[PDB]
């Protein structure tokens, strides 16, 4: 998509200002995601480069 | 009154029963969670999911 004019002054992310619900529920399961990861993903001392 | 080098270990029923209660709940969790948020993406609101 090049530089076009803004549609109805909203750019690409037109549509992102319209869904305020989802935006909300989207950054509450990356927090989730991001903590339940935390607390499971592995955590190593070294890269496994053998 | 044994002798107290005697211990007792059991197998099945009990470990499956145990497993499946550990699984219960963050799966009913994870899912009620789930449902909320691609709820709220489909109807933009707070209280219609709920």
């Amino acid at each position: 998509m090049q530089v076009l004019p803004p549609s109805s002054t909203g750019g690409p992310s037109r549509l992102f200002i319209m869904r305020p619900v989802a935006t909300t529920l989207l950054m509450v399961a990356i927090l989730l995601a991001g903590i339940i990861g935390y607390r499971a993903l592995p955590v190593s001392a070294l890269p496994e480069v053998d | 009154n044994l002798p107290v080098d005697i211990t007792t270990q059991f197998q099945g029923s009990t470990l499956a029963f145990q497993s499946a209660l550990g699984s219960t709940v963050w799966l009913i969790v994870a899912a009620v969670v789930a449902m909320y948020i691609v709820l709220g993406i489909l109807y933009e609101s707070f209280i219609h999911p709920i």
